[PDB]
């Protein structure tokens, strides 16, 4: 932890927001159902 | 876009009642005696 | 693929589209139910009128925040709402307009 | 007639009381249309009386008379 | 006259000798009968068309004082303008309270 | 150029509101000023992950939603006698704060950015 | 809504007209009851090929669970 928290140190200063929730296929509007993203995040949401 | 962060007051905001709003103008008032007398009787 | 790519297709269809100046927002919810009910005036030059709101009304007009002086324009099929401007806005037309989208 | 004593007061319920439906209120969808033409695809009610309205002419023919509460 | 070229119902020759035989300065301007004729029948209008309502409103073909009353009481800038005005034969407003029901 | 929002303060309170979809007020007790804000889940979850509780300075970004923990605050410093935790002081300024950037990115930089997914602090 | 007793999909196809009147405005379209009974039978003639059965025996295709 202490390498990691002294030699971390640059940034990817580019991104575009709200990508990370259309790469997996859960948002407002998809092909997907209304409970898969719910379950997934809540399984996401347990684990760590 | 949708802002993830929103600042709100603990007393007046209420996350359930949600309200937005923003030659002379002027309300309508009735001039009825039992149009008034009909409203506070009721 | 390139030889895919080469050659498009046209597809149209039409929609309908309520674009007209609010007046007033007056929404009913409760503390602990839930279940909101919501009212606004949509006026334009001819046409004046209070739409009743459903569920997903509220769902996009709470989730895209809005005024009485902002003015919106709903597609009934799509069912989102597009805010285009306050009192840009100085609209003219009838209220409810159907167009074809290709 | 109906304030002659020659009828009994059971002959004037079955007569007008007991012929009227009871429990069935509405069976069939109601249907909502405009106050002018019928217009159901916009359904649009108005501001002082809360008339339902469709089209541009039909609010500029119900400002004038047919607009009570404004 | 000169109220018919500018748009003018009350005379402006009695106001301006009203306001000349009044005692209230040396010299008077010319455009002031104007702007108080203009202001006084802006707002002889304003309770001509308040108070004519308010006769639509009982559904009657003449004005009583109660309808004048119940439109000056009614708007908030004639309340504010005159509250200690005491009009004869107006009446009062039905102001019922909650807590005596 | 762009201009960011920069939000920083004691955490007072965290907790729903008042009936709920669970959201969390999370009330920025700054020096000069203390203001109470409504966030995201997700930015919540990473909350959740700092392992922040009632007395802890955190560093929460607007626009990006990252979330960085200063630390405890000094009030609490007499708390414990030996903590793991370091003590911070309070932040100065306000709890709302805006600044210009003149960052320059190559477009290619754009170019990656708009090709594959760099990284976040969800699953 | 539209239930398929074999397959498990379901698809809606909106509120019904009974409750048209009681919103003015609502995202959600108005659709006449659907006539006929409640359980209905039909057969097709419908032609697949047996590459096609043997994908449907090589891998999953999709659901609408999880
Ligand atoms: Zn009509
Ligand atoms: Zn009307």
């Amino acid at each position: 932890r202490k390498i990691i928290d002294t030699f971390a140190v640059l940034t990817p200063s580019a991104v575009s927001l709200d990508m990370r929730k259309l790469a997996l296929g859960l948002n407002d509007d998809s092909s997907v159902g209304e409970n898969t993203r719910l379950k997934v995040m809540q399984n996401c949401f347990e684990v760590s | 876009m949708k802002a993830l962060v929103e600042e709100i007051d603990k007393k007046t905001y209420n996350p359930d009642i949600y309200f937005t709003s923003l030659s002379r103008p002027v309300k309508r008032i009735n001039y009825s005696l039992a149009d008034l007398e009909a409203r506070l009787y009721t | 693929q390139a030889f895919r790519k080469s050659i498009g297709i046209k597809i149209k269809e039409e929609t309908e589209l309520i674009e007209g100046e609010v007046v007033e927002i007056q929404i009913d919810r409760s503390i602990t139910g839930g279940h909101k009910q919501g009212k606004l005036t949509i006026k334009t030059t001819d046409m004046e009128t209070i739409y009743e709101l459903g569920n997903k009304m509220i769902d996009g007009l709470t989730k895209e925040k809005v005024l009485a002086g902002d003015v919106i324009s709903i597609d009934k099929a799509s069912g989102k709402i597009t805010k285009l401007g306050r009192s840009v806005q100085c609209p003219e037309g009838e209220l409810q307009k159907r167009k074809t989208v290709v | 007639f109906l304030d002659s004593a020659l009828l009994n007061l059971m002959d004037k319920n079955v007569i007008y009381h007991n012929v009227y439906n009871k429990r069935y209120f509405k069976v069939l969808p109601l249907i909502t249309t405009c106050s002018i033409c019928g217009g159901y695809d916009s359904i649009s009610s108005c501001v002082n009386c809360g008339n339902k309205i469709c089209s541009v002419s039909c609010f500029k023919l119900h400002n004038e008379t047919r607009c009570r509460n404004r | 006259s000169r109220s018919a070229k500018a748009g003018l119902t009350f005379p402006v020759g009695r106001v301006h000798r009203l306001l000349r035989r009044g005692n209230y300065a040396q010299r008077i301007g010319s455009g002031a009968p104007v702007y108080l004729t203009a202001v006084l029948e802006y707002l002889a209008a304003e309770i001509l068309e308040l108070a004519g309502n308010a006769a639509r409103d009982n559904k009657k073909t003449r004005i009583i004082p109660r309808h004048l009353q119940l439109a000056i009481r009614n708007d908030d800038e004639l309340n504010k303008l005159l509250g200690n005005v005491t009009i004869a034969q107006g009446g009062v407003l039905p102001n019922i309270h909650q807590n005596l029901l | 150029k762009e201009t960011k929002e920069v939000y920083e303060g004691e955490v007072t309170e965290l907790t729903p509101e008042d009936k709920t979809i669970s959201h969390v007020i999370v009330g920025l007790k700054s020096a000069k000023g203390t203001k109470t804000l409504r966030l995201d889940p997700t930015i919540y979850e990473s909350i959740q992950r700092e392992k922040v509780s009632i007395g802890d300075v955190i560093y929460i970004e607007a626009n990006t939603g990252a979330v960085k923990r200063v630390g405890r605050s000094d009030a609490y410093a007499t708390e414990f006698d030996l903590e793991t935790e370091e003590y911070v002081p309070l932040p100065k300024g306000e709890v709302h704060k805006k600044k210009e950037i003149v960052q320059d990115v190559t477009l290619h930089d754009l170019d990656v950015a708009n090709a594959r997914p760099q990284g976040g602090q969800d699953v």
